[PDB]
C-alpha cells in the first residue's frame, strides 16, 4: 500500500558452479549476473498492489556498483525509484551484517508500507535475510506468501503456506513479506520503458556515513558472527544394484530400501 | 497389385540373412508398428526387421525383389500424415537400432550419421563439440533419415532453412538392392542429375537411406529472445518484412494469438507473462557476443516501436526464456488435452498472405461452429492449424472435418501457396496434393517413382500414387 | 536415333507459330550459335528460333514433339562444357530476347525473371533496391536460366551458397509442350518430390525453363578483404577450418599461388601488392557497419598471425580492392594469353584435400613437361586447373591432355571428390562421369531423362546420354 | 637518401560529389575518408628509397585532428615517424598557404634529403602544392617522375615525362620530387605492424605556437589569395545525333565533328 520497498539482489547468472580443489574460491564460469528469479516474484507482487493501490515502489539493493544493473532492470519491469547500498566496508557481509545494512537503509529511504523480499538467493540459499531485516526493523513479517486474498489500505490478507497447511493471515502496516515461486508470473523488462532517456529515477547511492548507525562494527565482516571455513563440491555416488527372486524377496528389498530413504512404505 | 503376402518358407529365408533376434512376425509385432502419429490409418506388417547395417537392408531389399514383397521402411513412427503405415502388409525395415554417430569431421564441419541417429542425440553430440545442427523439427525423437525423407524443418527455417540444406551426401539402398553413394563431404555440386535432393523429400518411396553426411555449423554462443505485443494478426505479420529487411535477421520469428496462449495457460498451469494483447511476435537472436546479440534486437526493437507495437519485451535470462518458450514449446499439447481428437494442417503460403489466411480461419471456425486454433512461423509462411471435434457426434465430426479441411486447401490453392510445407503428403494428403499440382505434374512424380522402383515395392500408395 | 531433318515444309509450319524476323534458317545462324566457350566441338542448328513467351516454346515443343526434331536451348552460349551445342542439328531455342525482369517483391524478397535476363543487369537491378542476389559466377553475361540449368556457383559459396539454393520457383515448359509450374513464393516445400531440384543442374536435357522466382537477401553496406600471405599451399589451405571454426564467417576464400600472380602481372601490366611469398589467401568480409566488420577482420587476423602467417595485409579501400581483385578477376584471361590453347579441369575435393591436389597438379606439371597453372576457392574444395598446350604439336598435345587430363580425373576420384563443381559435365566431361559414378547410378539419371522427354528430344547425348 | 620526408593528405573516402542548389556545402555523402591513392605511390617511392639507401621516412600532413589516422596509416606501410600540423589558424587554405604552412613545418622538423610529394589530390586537384612548396623551402623540384633510374646517396637519376618525351635529370640533395600515377604498385598496410605497441612513432603535432614564422597573416584564410566564389555541377549534355547518306557525305561529317572536337582527322 502507498510506499513499497523491495529487496533485489544481484547473483550469479548460472549457478552450475565448481570449486578448484586448491584455490578455496569458487570457478564461476563466467560473469553474465542477472536479477536472481526469485525476487523477480516479489518485484510482481509490488506491481499488481500498485496497480490495486496506487502508491509508489522502491527498489533496494546492498552489493557493489556492478549491483545498479539490477536496480535500472528493475526501473525497465515499472519500479519508481532506486537505492544502492555500495561501500568497501560493508562486503563480506553474512545474514546478520546483510540484513542490518538493508534495515538501516530502509530507515534513511523513510518509512514504507510494506517491505516485500524473495523467498531466497541462487547463490546463498540461506532464506532468512528477510526475517532477520525484519527484527532489525521492528515490523512483523509473514515468510512464504503464496496468494494475497485482500489488498486493503490498511494491511493485507495473506495466505502463508506449510508443507501440508494454509494458514491465512491478517497482517497489518507496516510489515515485511516473503513471497515464494510461482506466486504470479513475473512481467518482461519494457524495451520502451528503458527508450525514454535512461531511467526517470536515478539510483540513490549510500554509504556508511548515510546511516543512522554510522559505525562500521555492525557492518561487513566485523558484523559477522559466521564465516566460511571451506567449501567443496558434494559427495554423490551413483550405485547400480539389480534384484531377482521374485515373491516377498523383492518385496523385502524394496521396504528396505524405501525406509532406509525415510519413506516408511 | 499382385503383392506376394509372406508365408512361411519366406520366414525362414529372411532368418538365414538376418539374426532371429531382430525378426518379429505375428504378434511379435508391437501395437505401436501398425501406426504414426496420424492415428486414422492402421496396418500391420507381416515381417518386422530391424536392421543393423548397409548390407542387411540390401539382402533384404534382394529378397523382397525376386519376390513381389512390398516393403515399408520406418524411423520412430513420428510422422504424421501416415508415409511408414505398411498399406499391404509385408516387410517393415525398422531403422532405430542403427543408432551409431560413424564419424565427425571437424575439418569439413561434416558428420556422418547412420538412419535411427536420433535428433535430441545428434544435436546433443555435436554442441559438445561446440558445433551446430541447424534444422529444429518440434520432435527430438525423430530419426535423422526420418527427417530427410520428409524434408522436416522448423522454427530456425528463417535464418538457416531446412534439413534439404543440411544433406550432404547419402547411401541409399534401391528397391533391387543396389547401394548407391549419392554426394559426399564436398561443398560445390554441379555432376550430373541431383538425385541426393529427389531423395530429400521423397518419404521412404524411392530409396532405403542407410547413411547420411550432414553439414555443420559453428554453434553460436549466446541466445536473447523478442516479445513484441500487436493489436492484431494483421499488425503482427506486417513488421516481418520490415525486420528482415532491417538486416538484423532473426533465428526464429513465431506468431501466436491469444487464444492459444490461453490453451497454454490452462494446461502449464502458469500464465503467460502478458496477455493484455491480441496478437504476438517471439523473436530469437544469437550471436557470439553480447554487443553483437545487443546491436541485433536494439535494430529491430527500435523499428517495431516505430511501427505500431504496443512494447517490446526483452527476455534474456534462462527463467525468462523458460517463461515464454515453455509456452510456445506447449501449444500442440494443449490443443490435444482441449479436445477429444482433432486433425492438422501445415499448410504453407506466402509471406505476405500470413495474416489473411489466420484471419480467414476465424471466420470459417465462427461459421462452422468448429474450433480452429492456430500458430505458425512467421518468417517462412508455415502455419500450423488444428481443427478440434470437441463435442461433435461421430457423422457430424466427419461432415464438419472434410469441409473445414477442404476450404482451407482450396483457399491456400487461391493464395498461391502448396499443401505441406514440414510434415509432407504421405497418405492423407495425397488428394489434395492431385487438387494442387495437375495429373501432368503428378504422371512426373509417378514416372520417378516407376524409374527408382519398378515393381513397385518400396512404399506404395504414398505421395504420388492413387493420389 | 530416329530423328527427322528439318525439311522446307517445317519451316513454314514454325513461321506459322513464330514471326519470321525471330526465325534464322542456314545462312542466316551465324558462327556464333555454333559453339560455346569449349571450343572443340562445332555444329550447326537447323532452326534458330529467338522466342520471346512461354506460350511460344510451348508451341515449338509440340511441333517437335509431333515431327520428332531435336531441340536444344541456349543462353548466352557461355559453358565451357559443350551443352548448348546441337549436336543432331534440330530447333534450337534461343532466350536472350526475355530479358524482361516481372516483378520484384519486396514483401516476400523475391524477384521474377525471364529466362535471357543476363546475370550483370540482374544484380545490378536488385541491388539499386538494396538487394542482393548472392550467386556470383565468373561471367556476368550469363543467361539466369543458364545459372540455374548448371548450378552455376562462384566465389561466395563459402558463405551464401549456389543457384540452387536460391530458386525459389521455376515454370518449365515439357518435351511434349506441357507447362508446368514447379515452386512458387514460398519459403518452405514439402509437397510431393522436388521437380524444381532436379531442373537445377540438368542443362536443358529436362525442360526448357520459361520464367524464374529467385530469392534475394538484403543487401550488405560495407566490404573488406584480407591478404594473409603463406609459406606454401599447404599452410594456406589449412587455415581454412580454423578461420570458420572463429565464428567469422568470410565472403570470399581464394587461395592464389605465386605461379598464377604472375601471369596476371604480365597481362594488366601492374605488380601485385606483395608478391614476397609463395602462397596467398584473399578473403572477403561484408557487413553494415564499420565496426562490425571491424570485429569480423580483426578475429581472423590474430588468428591467422598465430599459426604462421608471415603478415595480414588489410584490403580496405576501393583503390587497393581493385588493386587485388583485378588481379584475381584476370587470372583467367593471363593463362589464355600465355598460351596458344588449354582445357579446363574443375574438380571439386573435400576441403582437407585441397593442398594435397594442389601438390599433386606441381609433380604432374614437372613430369609431363606441360604448364599446369591452378587456382581456386579454398572455402569450398573448387579447384580451377588448367593445361596448357604452349607449344606442343597437334599430335603430341592430344597425347599429353589426354594423360594430364585422366590423371587429374582419376586423383579426385581416389580424394572422393567429383568431375565438376562449377561447371558441369556437358558434352566434354561425360566418360569422367561414368568413370565416377556407376553404372547402376547412370541408369537412374538416364530414366529421369526418359520419363520427362520419352522420345529423346531435348539435347540427346548430354550429361548422361552416351556417358 | 637517409632522411626522407613525405607529405601526405585526408581525402573523402570517394569523389561522387553533387552540391545541394542553394547550400552552397558539397554534398557529401559520408566521412569514411582516407589517404589518396596519388600519395600512396608518393609513399610507396620513399619505401624503395629506404630499402636501397637505409635512412629514415618522415610523413607530414596538414589538417584537421582527424588526418591523425592517415598518419596512423603510413606507420602500418612503413614510416618510421609522424607529424601533424593541425591548428585552426591553417583552416580554410588555398594552395599558397598549404605551401607555406608545409613548408614550415619541414624547417621545423629539420633538414631532409628529399620531399616526396604526390601527383596531386582528389577534392582540390590542383597539383600544385608540391611546386609552390620547394619554393618556399628554396630547393630544387622536378615533377611527374616515372622512374628512378638511380639512387645514389648524394642525388637522384630520374626521369620526369612529358606529353610525348621522357626528359631525364639528375639532381642533387635537398630536392622535392613529384610522383605521377602508377610508378609503382603500393604496398599494402600490414596487420602485424598495427600490433606492434599501437604502433611505435607517436605524431608530433605542431601548431602555429612551434613554427620559426609564428604571425597568423601568412596562414590560414588570410594568406589565401584565392578564394570560391561558387560551385556547381558540370553541365554535361548527351545528343543523338545520325548520319545516312553513303559516300563522302558521312566523311565530310564525320571530319567536321573531328575537327570541331579539334582532333583534326
Ligand atoms: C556458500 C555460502 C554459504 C553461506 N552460508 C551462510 C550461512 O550458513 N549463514 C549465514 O548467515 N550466511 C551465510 N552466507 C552469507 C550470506 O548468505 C550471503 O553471503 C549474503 O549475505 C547474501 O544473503 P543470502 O543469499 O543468504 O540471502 P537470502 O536470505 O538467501 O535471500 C532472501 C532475500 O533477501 C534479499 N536479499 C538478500 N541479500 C541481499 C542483498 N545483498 N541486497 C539486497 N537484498 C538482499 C532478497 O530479497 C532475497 O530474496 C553464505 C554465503 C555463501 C556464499
Ligand atoms: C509432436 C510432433 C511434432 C512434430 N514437429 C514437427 C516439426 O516441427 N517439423 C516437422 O517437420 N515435422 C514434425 N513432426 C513430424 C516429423 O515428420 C517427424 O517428426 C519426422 O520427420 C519423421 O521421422 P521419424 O523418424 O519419426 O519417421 P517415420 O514416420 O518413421 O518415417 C517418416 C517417413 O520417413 C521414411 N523413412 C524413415 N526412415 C527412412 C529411411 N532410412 N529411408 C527411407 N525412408 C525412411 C518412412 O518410411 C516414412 O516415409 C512432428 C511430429 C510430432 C509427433
Ligand atoms: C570466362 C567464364 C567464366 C565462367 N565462370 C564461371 C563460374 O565462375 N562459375 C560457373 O559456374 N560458371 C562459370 N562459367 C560458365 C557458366 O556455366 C556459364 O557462364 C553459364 O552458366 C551458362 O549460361 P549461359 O547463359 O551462358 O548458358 P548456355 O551455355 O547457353 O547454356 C548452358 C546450358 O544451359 C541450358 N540452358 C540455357 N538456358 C536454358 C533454359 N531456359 N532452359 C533450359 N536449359 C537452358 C543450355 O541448354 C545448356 O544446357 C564461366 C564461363 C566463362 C566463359
Ligand atoms: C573545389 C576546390 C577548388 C579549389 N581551387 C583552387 C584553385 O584554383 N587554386 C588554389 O590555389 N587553391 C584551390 N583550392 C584550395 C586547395 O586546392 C585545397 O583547398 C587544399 O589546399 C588542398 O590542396 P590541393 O588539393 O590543391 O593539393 P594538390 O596540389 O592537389 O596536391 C599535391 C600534393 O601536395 C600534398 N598536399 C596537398 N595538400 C596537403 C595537405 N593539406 N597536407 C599535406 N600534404 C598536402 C600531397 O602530397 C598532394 O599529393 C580549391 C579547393 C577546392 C575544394
Ligand atoms: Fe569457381
Amino acid at each position: 500500500m502507498s510506499k513499497i520497498l523491495v529487496c533485489i539482489k544481484q547473483v550469479p547468472g548460472t549457478s552450475n558452479v565448481e570449486v578448484d580443489p586448491e584455490t578455496g574460491v569458487l570457478i564461476r564460469d563466467g560473469v553474465e549476473s542477472k536479477l536472481n528469479p526469485y525476487d523477480l516474484f516479489g518485484l510482481e507482487t509490488a506491481f499488481r498492489l500498485k496497480e490495486q493501490l496506487g502508491g509508489t515502489i522502491t527498489t533496494l539493493s546492498m552489493g557493489p556498483m556492478q549491483s545498479k544493473e539490477v536496480l535500472m532492470e528493475s526501473f525497465y519491469m515499472g519500479a519508481d525509484e532506486g537505492c544502492l547500498l555500495s561501500d568497501r566496508k560493508f562486503g563480506g557481509a553474512d545474514v546478520v551484517a546483510t540484513s542490518y545494512t538493508l534495515a538501516q537503509g530502509t530507515k534513511r529511504l523513510g518509512d514504507f508500507d510494506l517491505i516485500i523480499c524473495g523467498k531466497q538467493t541462487t547463490d546463498g540459499d540461506t532464506a532468512q535475510v528477510g526475517p532477520e531485516m525484519a527484527e532489525f526493523l521492528g515490523i512483523p513479517h509473514v515468510t512464504n506468501v503464496i496468494k494475497i486474498l485482500a489488498a486493503d489500505e490498511k494491511g493485507l490478507t495473506l495466505q502463508m503456506n506449510m508443507e501440508e497447511s494454509l494458514e491465512i493471515q491478517r497482517v497489518p502496516y507496516p510489515c515485511l513479506i516473503t513471497v515464494d515461486k510461482d506466486i504470479y508470473t513475473p512481467r518482461l523488462p519494457s524495451y520502451k520503458r528503458k527508450l525514454d532517456i535512461s531511467k526517470n529515477p536515478e539510483i540513490k547511492i549510500l554509504t556508511l556515513k548515510d546511516m543512522y548507525d554510522t559505525n562500521e562494527k555492525k557492518y561487513g565482516l566485523s558484523g559477522s558472527p559466521t564465516q566460511v571455513e571451506r567449501i567443496f563440491p558434494p559427495e554423490s555416488n551413483v550405485e547400480k544394484t539389480s534384484f531377482e527372486g521374485d515373491g516377498k524377496v523383492l518385496a523385502k528389498a524394496l521396504l528396505g530400501i524405501l525406509t532406509e530413504k525415510k519413506y516408511l512404505g | 497389385m499382385n503383392y506376394k503376402k509372406v508365408e512361411a518358407s519366406d520366414i525362414a529365408a529372411i532368418k538365414e540373412l538376418i539374426p532371429a533376434e531382430r525378426v518379429f512376425v505375428g504378434t511379435e509385432i508391437g501395437e505401436d508398428f501398425s501406426h504414426d502419429e496420424l492415428g486414422s490409418i492402421h496396418s500391420y506388417p507381416e515381417v518386422l526387421i530391424k536392421v543393423t547395417s548397409t548390407e542387411e537392408v540390401s539382402k533384404i531389399m534382394k529378397y523382397a525383389y525376386e519376390h513381389n514383397i512390398p516393403v515399408v521402411v520406418r524411423g520412430s513412427g513420428t510422422g504424421l500424415v501416415g508415409a511408414c503405415v505398411p498399406l499391404f502388409g509385408g516387410i517393415m525395415l525398422e531403422t532405430t537400432l542403427m543408432n551409431n554417430i560413424l564419424e565427425l569431421d571437424t575439418e569439413n564441419l561434416t558428420v556422418t550419421v547412420e538412419p535411427g541417429v536420433l535428433l535430441m542425440e545428434l544435436s546433443k553430440f555435436v554442441e559438445e563439440n561446440d558445433l551446430f545442427y541447424p534444422p529444429d523439427p518440434g520432435e527430438k525423437s525423430a530419426t535423422i533419415a526420418g527427417n530427410i525423407s520428409t524434408n522436416a524443418g522448423g522454427m530456425r527455417a528463417v535464418k538457416y532453412g531446412v534439413t534439404r540444406d543440411y544433406v550432404r551426401g547419402l547411401t541409399v539402398v534401391l528397391a533391387n538392392g543396389e547401394i548407391i553413394e549419392l554426394g559426399g563431404k564436398i561443398v560445390k555440386n554441379s555432376s550430373g542429375y541431383s538425385l541426393k535432393d529427389l531423395v530429400i523429400g521423397s518419404e521412404g518411396t524411392l530409396c532405403v537411406i542407410t547413411k547420411a553426411i550432414l553439414k555443420l555449423l559453428p554453434l553460436p554462443k549466446m541466445t536473447l529472445s523478442l516479445l513484441i505485443p500487436f493489436e492484431n494478426i494483421s499488425d503482427a505479420a506486417g513488421i516481418v518484412p520490415k525486420i528482415i529487411k532491417s538486416k538484423a535477421i532473426p533465428t526464429a520469428i513465431e506468431f501466436m494469438e491469444r487464444q492459444t496462449i490461453l490453451f497454454a495457460e490452462d494446461f502449464l498451469g502458469k500464465k503467460f507473462p502478458d496477455s493484455s494483447s491480441n496478437a504476438y511476435i517471439l523473436l530469437t537472436f544469437d550471436g557470439n557476443t553480447k554487443e553483437q546479440v545487443e546491436a541485433e534486437y536494439e535494430t529491430v526493437a527500435n523499428l517495431c516501436l516505430a511501427e505500431g507495437a504496443k512494447d517490446v519485451y526483452i527476455v534474456d535470462t534462462v527463467e525468462r526464456k523458460d517463461s515464454v518458450w515453455s509456452a510456445r514449446g506447449a501449444f500442440l499439447e494443449a490443443i490435444k488435452a482441449s479436445t477429444t481428437e482433432m486433425d492438422e494442417c501445415d499448410v504453407v503460403v506466402p509471406r505476405n498472405r500470413i495474416a489473411e489466411f489466420i484471419e480467414f480461419t476465424h471466420d470459417l471456425a465462427k461459421e462452422m461452429d468448429v474450433r480452429i486454433p492456430s500458430f505458425g512461423h512467421a518468417g517462412d509462411g508455415n502455419l500450423h492449424i488444428y481443427v478440434c471435434r470437441d463435442e461433435l457426434c461421430q457423422a457430424d465430426w466427419e461432415a464438419k472435418l472434410a469441409e473445414a479441411m477442404d476450404r482451407m486447401y482450396a483457399k491456400a490453392l487461391t493464395f498461391e501457396g502448396l499443401v505441406s510445407g514440414e510434415h509432407g503428403i504421405g497418405y492423407a494428403k495425397r488428394k489434395y496434393l492431385l487438387n494442387d499440382f495437375g495429373t501432368e505434374h503428378l504422371a512426373l512424380m509417378a514416372g520417378i517413382k516407376q524409374t527408382f522402383d519398378p515393381k513397385n515395392l518400396l512404399n506404395p500408395k504414398k505421395v504420388c500414387q492413387m493420389a
